[PDB]
């Protein structure tokens, strides 16, 4: 029925949100802590990839409300590729600094000498070209389709379809969702196992809460990923491979979702940034 | 041992004759007097090419190239106009805690942890910046080394001894022995003829380069002299000292004029240095920032809050154009 | 000992000292600092022309 | 202080040869390398010029695509790969040295030169006089006029001047028209102002003979005067 | 602009790289700081690793490059410079457990340890606190009591003991038993494990110092 105002509504609260947050992180960067620090210089790429993705809600929202795309045909490509190359570069990001925080725990003299400010602008500029590999692509392939009673922004492939749509699905789903919860859950399990055998943290009572707040931290950004970023996967994978009737419920779980999807990119900061030790200064 | 009853009966001969020629004091004579009024001075440059806490500075007679040393084994000498590097002379010891550049240019000169504050040569053929000497002698750490020519030094070290050195040759001249605790400071008259120094017993004194006799001693603070700066008349000095106090003394009535504190001030002095004219007394504290002290009325007349951490080094150009503040925070500031 | 009897000797050198009244040097201490007050870049802010920095 | 170059020798027109200047006694790695050559009877003329770490590299506009420029800081030497040789070529190739801070004195040393022979907008500085006689103890006046004001906006007027004896390589004598070069006598001074500059001798001594060029240092390509010569 | 200030700003980004690239080889380095009272056994512990102010001592370990900075050759105020060590990664300290019946020696090694333990740069910088002769402890232990520097001992005047008690009354001097650790290690001329020991407690400094880089400290 009016289902649709609601949805649009869960869509830009969540999109406002996430972009005070990401540009408050930013502010506080560039002003107090200078980046001079390895993950300084990691969170302000997170903040900024977080921001640039979540700024593309409005669109989204104005879309499936108004059930066109008015805003042309470049605004088209820019806004899908915006959008998938800044998924993939936050999620990569956030794999970035859990190998780096991996390597900074379990391997303190090989970190030495890859936790570098420099290091870390490299393997940043690295990212956004990894997922510019990505970003690129779907550009390319990004147009204004003309539907019978509407018009519609998506993307075309050639044919057969059965092999090269799902392929940007499978891609999706296996480098930004498999590949970033296993290694993630990885390093941070590693850098527990590690963490529960430090004299800095064994002793007494005050060094014991340190452990634990600590590994409350890590289970619950590790645990606010999978929450955020499993539904919409799982979603997608169902829908590609089950057709399952469309109707009033579909469609708002579907956006939900989705919304569930961006709230990851909404809350990074208050993991990263507003609950970091260093940052509260 | 009756010999020490001489010494307190000349004491008190000595604070008794200088009570005498205490007629007025200086906030008396200068309380006729028009105040500076608020002096708002803001950064004009940044120099960023320290990883390490700066620990000292020391502009040219040029007024444009100041050298810098860090604890990061860096002897930086930078182009106040542009910010540009002119030289980065690696030091031997990174412990470095004083600089000097010579009057002339030719030299710079840096000393610390090591009791050897060493003269590099900046003029020089191959295009490097090449250490000429290595003064050694000392038997404690450099504090201040300052440049009387391009061949003479004086240097301060921590074993409660001053030394006036001889570059082309490597041996002092004249040794200065008269304080009971380890020198902290140093500066030269403007004729370069005396000169006063810190002290860790809340004394300074007078020194003469030639004859190398203790020409005067003056006291009255509470803690270690941290800072001096003579006056650019040559006749009075400022200091800084960890009772949080700066006073200004004088070399003809042979006592302490005013006196520079604030009931909201509790941390040390870290550097003192005065301004063209002497109407200002730029003194950098512990608390991050760097007060401007109006020095004849002594009421506090500005504040150079830029740095993130306890400034440690302070001058202010030969041409009273720029004030540079060097902090722990590894940049270097330059006010106007 | 020897310490002392130094110690001795330098305050009688410092006793010989020809003191000037406080009243004079800090006259003539606001007079040196008066006489400059325009050659001094600190205590007027001078413009941007004329300013390196 | 030592900069020899290798490499010279008669050469077809449109072949190739590469000229090695090898220096010995001074930080090569820290100092901007120029090359400089002069026709049989003609005065000096830039080629190119790198930087200390090769990251800027000019030519002139005769020898850009023909010559490359390129530097062996590891080994101390200095090449230019010559490629498609002309009969304008012919001309003895100087190795010059500049090191570029806040009061430095670039062009202090020149090489000894190649004899390299090969058988068949910018700035103009002018020399008026380009012979005079001069009897020692007299003073001597030598103008050069550039093309466009030297005087740059930070105070600093680029112009610099170099003597090359009979005989020898031209060194430095003044730089930025102000200033003398180390190891010369005080009897040189520079003056002048933009668009017009002097180089007075006052008591003039033996071993002045030579030419005198006026180099400009506002901007590349640098140009050089025609010379005033001094004779006995 | 820039006629030939192009040059000069090209050679500042040229030393400052070279800046750049000098900081970063001494990050890479793990920086101790060797304390303790006069006539100990400090001087045994550089030849214990691999080996006129302050004496650097600078060698490597398992890809890790120590530099140990010896500044008992400074007989003045340590008020004075002890700041210049501010940020150091740990403080090795030298105790001669055999001066206990010496001359009241161990208080001054007590009292030095609680100065520059509760020192206001040192609250966060661990110590790395040896013992140095424990074998000339185990001769002089069975004939000279502890009653000497310490007549408040309650217990047996055996070695397993006594020594454990000089540990806890070295390790009872800091207030900050949160926040700063103290390694001790009765080190000896006994299969040279005091390099390993050191990069031991290092590695759970490196640690630390990298959990408050990323924030999770
Ligand atoms: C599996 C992830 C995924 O796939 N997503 C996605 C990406 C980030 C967060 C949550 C979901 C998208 C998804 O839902 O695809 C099914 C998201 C929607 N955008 C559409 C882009 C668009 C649409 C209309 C107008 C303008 C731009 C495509 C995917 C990036």
């Amino acid at each position: 029925m009016v289902t649709a105002i609601t949805i649009m509504a869960l869509y830009s609260i969540v999109c406002v949100v996430g972009l005070f947050g990401n540009f408050l992180v930013m502010y506080v960067i560039v002003r107090y802590t200078k980046m001079k620090t390895a993950t300084n210089i990691y969170i302000f790429n997170l903040a900024l990839a977080d921001a640039l993705a979540t700024s593309t809600l409005p669109f989204q929202s104005v879309n499936y409300l108004m059930g066109t795309w008015p805003f042309g045909n470049i605004l088209c490509k820019i806004v899908i590729s915006i959008d998938y190359y800044n998924m993939f570069t936050s999620i990569f990001t956030l794999c970035t600094m859990s190998v780096d925080r991996y390597i900074a725990v379990c391997h303190p003299v090989k970190a030495l000498d890859f936790r570098t400010p420099r290091n870390a602008k490299i393997v940043n500029v690295c990212n956004w070209i990894l997922s510019s590999a990505i970003g690129l692509p779907v550009m390319f392939m990004a147009t204004t389709k003309y539907r019978q009673g509407s018009i519609d922004c998506t993307l075309t492939f050639s044919h057969p379809t059965w092999y090269w749509e799902n392929l940007l699905k499978i891609c999706v789903f296996i480098f930004a969702f498999i590949m970033p919860v296993l290694i993630i859950t990885v390093c941070y399990g590693l850098m527990i196992l590690r963490l529960k055998s430090v004299r800095m943290l064994s002793g007494s009572k005050e060094k014991d809460r340190n452990l634990r707040r600590i590994t409350r931290m890590v289970l619950v950004v590790v645990a606010v990923f999978i929450v955020c970023w499993t539904p919409i996967h799982i979603y997608v994978i169902i829908k590609a491979l089950i057709t399952i009737p469309e109707t009033t419920f579909q469609t708002v779980s579907w956006h939900f979702c989705i919304a569930l999807g961006y709230t990851n990119s909404c809350l990074n900061p208050v993991l990263y940034a507003f609950l970091d030790e260093n940052f509260k200064r | 041992d009756q010999l020490r009853q001489e010494a307190e009966q000349l004491k008190n001969q000595i604070r008794d004759a200088r009570k005498a020629c205490a007629d007025a004091t200086l906030s008396q004579i200068t309380n006729n007097i028009d105040p500076v009024g608020r002096i708002q001075m803001r950064t004009r440059r940044t120099l960023r090419g320290h990883l390490a806490k700066i620990y000292a500075m020391h502009w040219g007679t040029d007024s444009r190239l100041l050298v810098s040393a860090s604890q990061d084994g860096k002897l930086i000498i930078w182009d106040s106009y542009t910010t540009n590097k002119v030289h980065a002379i690696p030091l031997r010891s990174s412990w470095v805690m004083t600089c000097a550049y010579a009057p002339s240019g030719n030299y710079v000169a840096c000393g610390g942890l090591d009791n050897i504050c060493s003269i590099y040569n900046l003029k020089t053929r191959e295009g490097n910046v090449r250490v000429s000497r290595e003064l050694a002698g000392h038997t404690g750490y450099l504090s201040c080394c300052r440049f009387l020519d391009d061949n003479q030094i004086v240097t301060s070290s921590g074993d409660t001894t001053c030394a006036l050195w001889d570059i082309e040759t490597g041996q002092q001249t004249t040794t200065f022995t008269g304080h009971t605790g380890d020198v902290m400071s140093l500066s030269l008259a403007p004729d370069t003829r005396l000169f006063v120094s810190g002290a860790c017993d809340a004394s300074a004194k007078l020194w003469d380069v030639r004859e190398g006799m203790c020409r005067q001693t003056f006291t009255g603070h509470e803690s270690d002299i941290n800072a001096i700066c003579f006056f650019p008349n040559g006749n009075a000095f400022a200091t800084g000292s960890d009772d949080a106090t700066c006073r200004l003394f004088d070399l003809r009535a042979d006592q302490e004029l005013m006196t520079y504190s604030h009931d909201n001030i509790i941390c040390g002095i870290t550097s003192v240095s005065f301004s063209k004219s002497g109407r200002l007394l730029l003194a950098g504290y512990d608390d991050f920032n760097c007060n401007v002290w109006d020095a004849l009325k002594a009421d506090r007349a500005g504040v150079l809050a830029g740095h993130d951490n306890r400034v440690s080094c302070l001058g202010v150009t030969d041409d009273g154009m720029a004030v540079a503040t060097g902090s722990w925070d590894s940049f270097l500031k330059i006010w106007n | 000992i020897a310490q002392a009897r130094k110690l001795v000797e330098q305050l009688k050198m410092e006793a010989n000292i020809d003191r000037i009244k406080v009243s004079k040097a800090a006259a003539d201490l606001m007079a040196y600092c008066e006489a400059h007050a325009k050659e001094d870049p600190l205590l007027t802010p001078v413009p941007a022309s004329e300013n390196p920095f | 202080v030592q900069l020899v170059e290798s490499g010279g020798g008669l050469v077809q027109p449109g072949g190739s040869r590469k000229l090695s200047c090898s220096a010995s006694g001074f930080a090569f790695s820290s100092f901007g390398m120029h090359w400089v050559r002069q026709a049989p009877e003609k005065g000096l003329e830039w080629v190119a010029y790198i930087s200390s770490g090769s990251g800027t590299i000019y030519y002139a506009d005769t020898v850009k695509g023909r010559f490359t420029i390129s530097r062996d800081d590891p080994k101390n030497t200095l090449f230019l790969q010559m490629t498609s040789l002309r009969s304008e070529d012919t001309a003895m190739y100087y190795c010059v040295r500049s090191i570029y801070y806040y009061g430095s004195s670039p062009f202090d040393f020149w090489g000894q030169g190649t004899t390299l022979t090969v058988s068949s907008s910018d700035i103009v500085m002018t020399q008026a006089t380009s012979s005079v006689p001069v009897t020692p103890g007299e003073s001597v006046s030598i103008s050069c006029r550039s093309s466009k004001s030297l005087l740059h906006s930070n105070g600093n007027t680029y112009l610099y001047w170099f003597l090359q004896r009979p005989g020898q390589s031209p060194q430095l004598l003044i730089y930025r028209m102000s200033n003398l070069a180390s190891g010369v006598p005080d009897r040189f001074s520079g003056s002048g102002s933009g668009t017009a500059f002097t180089l007075t001798i006052s008591r003039l001594e033996a071993e002045d003979v030579g030419v005198y060029y006026c180099m400009q240092h506002l901007e590349y390509p640098l140009t050089f005067g025609a010379g005033t010569k001094l004779e006995l | 602009l820039s006629a030939e200030d192009k040059a000069a700003v090209e050679r500042s980004k040229m030393i400052d790289r070279n800046l750049r690239e000098d900081g970063e080889k001494a990050a890479r380095e793990v920086k101790l700081l060797l304390l303790g009272a006069g006539e100990s056994g400090k001087s045994t512990i550089v030849k214990q690793m691999k080996i006129t102010g302050i004496v650097e001592t600078h060698f490597t370990f398992k890809d890790l490059h120590f530099k140990m900075f010896d500044v008992g050759g400074q007989r003045s105020e340590r008020k004075k410079w002890i700041h210049c060590f501010e940020g150091v990664t740990a403080i090795i300290f030298c105790v001669a457990l055999s001066d206990y019946d010496l001359v009241n020696r161990m208080h001054e090694s007590m009292k030095l340890f609680d100065s520059i333990c509760n020192n206001k740069w040192f609250t966060d910088t661990s110590i790395i606190l040896f013992l140095n002769k424990k074998d000339l402890f185990e001769e002089k232990i069975k004939k000279s009591p502890l009653t000497i520097c310490y007549p408040e001992y309650a217990g047996s005047n055996t070695y397993e003991e006594a020594a454990a008690y000089i540990q806890c009354q070295f390790e009872d001097l800091n207030k900050r038993k949160d926040t700063k650790e103290i390694y001790t290690h009765f080190t000896c001329a006994t299969d040279t494990k005091n390099v390993q020991f050191v990069f031991d407690a290092v590695t759970d400094v490196i640690i630390k110092n990298n959990l408050k880089d990323c924030g999770l400290f």
